[PDB]
């Protein structure tokens, strides 16, 4: 099994999901979908009315430490970290926390 | 751990 991570900023705060998947792995789009379903399920839950959507991606990089823009499947490894940026946000760094599960985020 | 990135 492979675990990514995905984290995003929530009203200034960080939110961090992990997901689980077969011994292959996601792509990259299907990563995004199932982030997108699950941080929309999170917004409504938190009450939040705006729609959550990605209008840029990163993933870290152990070997350099650096933040890394998201383009192929190749660069999702376990334990992976992805970042989602959305737009019409204000995107202020801070700690990323210990992820909950995404899963039941998804539906 | 990790502090998120800016763009
Ligand atoms: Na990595
Ligand atoms: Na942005």
């Amino acid at each position: 099994g492979i675990s990514i991570c995905v984290a995003t900023d929530c009203d200034g705060e960080k939110v961090n999901l992990r997901f689980l998947f077969d011994a292959a792995g996601p792509s990259v789009s299907r990563l995004l979908n199932y982030s997108t379903t699950a941080f929309n399920n999170y917004f409504r839950l938190k009450g939040i009315s705006r729609a959550f959507a990605v209008n840029s991606a990163v993933v870290f990089n152990d070997v350099h430490c650096t933040w890394d823009r998201l383009e192929r499947t190749t660069q999702l490894l376990h334990n992976s970290q992805v970042y989602l940026f959305q737009p019409d946000t204000l995107d202020i760094p801070a700690a990323i926390p210990e992820p909950y599960e995404g899963e039941p985020l998804l539906s | 751990v990790l502090t998120s990135p800016v763009p």
